[PDB]
DNA sequence: GTATGAAAAAAAAAACGCATCCCGGTGCCGAGGCCGCTCAATTGGTCGTAGACAGCTCTAGCACCGCTTAAACGCACGTACGCGCTG
């Protein structure tokens, strides 16, 4: 027969799941290609220690995770539950990341 | 090109989940890519600048570590 | 016979002083003769950049003499100087005029 | 007979009279400018110091300064600074 | 008798103080608050008047800043009136408080 | 009372005006005093710590300047 | 012919076996601990360096370290650290 | 759907008044510039070593390849959240 969890019940489960864990959440290659792509702009025919790329990924994920925590609060502060661009922008504007 | 699309919707969803986000506006997935890009640009620029100063063609972990320290986002466990 | 290093480098800013400040500031064991010239210049350039803009802000206030507020206005209105002096407070600077749109009447 | 307090104020005047010969500067402003110089001096020196340290080199050269400046100043401001620096070193090595 | 609508003056005040740079806290009450707080860390302490002035420049500047940020948080909630929870958010995001 | 009340409602109103605030909840005036205190506590503590290290009985401007730099709130126009 | 890279890892083990003799530590964790030591070392040294500079003194003594530690560590952590530091210097000067 | 009048809501027009901008007008003090003293930068010579350079060694970073399966993608559905409106 049918079974269907109400909208949000899974999201919450996912939250608990990923907070419990420490594994990197972006796929390792697509990231590595994005790194080299961005590094080309500064100098071509560049090589990277695999550890160097991993460090960049640890930093990135950590940064974003953090930005989201802050964003979430901004969303909630507006009596919402759904994060939206303007929430991120506020968080960065206050963090002093942007003007 | 645009490996920035390689940063898949579901991967961003995952990160925001670890951030304790329950519901995510469609617009956010592009917004995030942009922010992520700006981050990597600023960090890598510095990393490479350290690489170039060492007259190396190979970016070391330390190059990234030293770079992040400058940006005030110190990283432990890559030889800080 | 004897002329200032500043003169040889074509600078106002004291190459001699800077070279000393570097040795006496526990920055490194030894200080290249090139270093203090270069540094002196950069400091000189930045000084000019700010003064040019402050000097403009002062002409824009029918004042002969630059005051703090001028230096602030100059810095906070130039994208790049703001970013450089992002974590700096300028004594008696005031803030840029700015009233959020939604706060104005209809 | 009071104790000589060093200051960049004479060099700020000289540079002011270049960029606006018909413009002056309040003591308070001049204060801010002195702070500004000392601040960015420490910033550049510091980053240069580390650059040397990181590369197991004992000596801070105009190379280290340049790299520091590229790291510390935003785009346009960096380009200009670097030029003025290179220009000045070039001019000094050629006047021996 | 003549009476400006609630807000018309507030706006005027905004324009007035943004235009100006004079310190907005009364110089003595502040100086007493400085010495009072310094007693906690060490008694029979003296202060250069310049040291006190620096503390005041820093304080006002800091607060002015915090308010700008607070205001945005208030507005972000479709409000115009800043409230404690607005400040708290601003500080929580600034990483001033946990 | 002590001196924290010396930071008068109207003075806070004034600061928040320079911040471009239009309307201020009564609760804010005490909230602000508390924050202001926390600030001065953190800054002065450090300033005094510098004073003590210099074996001085008199807090100098520089003591405050050096202290604020540590707190990441650098101040221009009082030296250094 | 390998690089001969120094590390605090042996001193972290020794201290670990004191505080929990029946527990060990993943290489990655040990990495983090090495980072941690180096970070706070640089922090304290740095603040000590400036302390000296500011007070026109050429020499970094245990006094400068203490002051640095009082400035850098929060309340309880500072108290403890200072004590352990004072204790250790006292113990060393008295063992000639 | 042509013509209806009755209020409701908005828009414009005409006046009462406070604030703000300009002025020209007067005095005060700090900005500005000079003078003498001094010690901090410059000079010219000796010495020690940092590091640039070439020659060599082998790390580990690149590319490639095929297999399995986990994750990405899409589409369909329907709820509950955002968001406007009201008192
Ligand atoms: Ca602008
Ligand atoms: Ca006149
Ligand atoms: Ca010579
Ligand atoms: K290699």
């Amino acid at each position: 027969k049918p079974h269907r969890y109400r909208p949000g019940t899974v999201a919450l489960r996912e939250i608990r799941r990923y907070q419990k864990s420490t594994e990197l959440l972006i796929r390792k290659l697509p990231f590595q290609r994005l790194v080299r792509e961005i590094a080309q702009d500064f100098k071509t025919d560049l090589r990277f220690q695999s550890s160097a790329v991993m460090a960049l990924q640890e930093a990135c994920e950590a940064y974003l995770v953090g930005l989201f925590e802050d964003t979430n609060l901004c969303a909630i502060h507006a009596k919402r539950v759904t994060i939206m661009p303007k929430d991120i922008q506020l968080a960065r504007r206050i963090r002093g990341e942007r003007a | 090109r645009d490996n920035i699309q390689g940063i898949t919707k579901p991967a961003i969803r995952r990160l925001a989940r670890r951030g304790g986000v329950k519901r995510i506006s469609g617009l956010i997935y592009e917004e995030t890519r942009g922010v992520l890009k700006v981050f990597l640009e600023n960090v890598i620029r510095d990393a490479v600048t350290y690489t170039e100063h060492a007259k190396r063609k190979t970016v070391t972990a330390m190059d990234v570590v030293y770079a992040l320290k400058r940006q005030g986002r110190t990283l432990y466990g890559f030889g800080g | 016979k004897a002329k200032t290093r500043s003169s040889r480098a074509g600078l106002q800013f004291p190459v001699g002083r800077v070279h000393r400040l570097l040795r006496k500031g526990n920055y490194s064991e030894r200080v290249g003769a090139g270093a203090p010239v270069y540094l002196a210049a950069v400091l000189e350039y930045l000084t000019a950049e700010i003064l040019e803009l402050a000097g403009n802000a002062a002409r824009d206030n029918k004042k002969t003499r630059i005051i703090p507020r001028h230096l602030q206005l100059a810095i906070r209105n130039d994208e790049e100087l703001n970013k450089l002096l992002g974590r700096v407070t300028i004594a008696q600077g005031g803030v840029l005029p700015n009233i959020q749109a939604v706060l104005l009447p209809k | 007979k009071r104790s000589r307090k060093e200051s960049y104020s004479i060099y700020v005047y000289k540079v002011l009279k270049q960029v606006h010969p018909d413009t002056g500067i309040s003591s308070k402003a001049m204060g801010i400018m002195n702070s500004f110089v000392n601040d960015i001096f420490e910033r550049i020196a510091g980053e240069a110091s580390r650059l040397a340290h990181y590369n197991k080199r004992s000596t801070i050269t105009s190379r280290e300064i340049q790299t520091a400046v590229r790291l510390l100043l935003p785009g346009e401001l960096a380009k200009h600074a670097v030029s003025e620096g290179t220009k000045a070193v070039t001019k000094y090595t050629s006047a021996k």
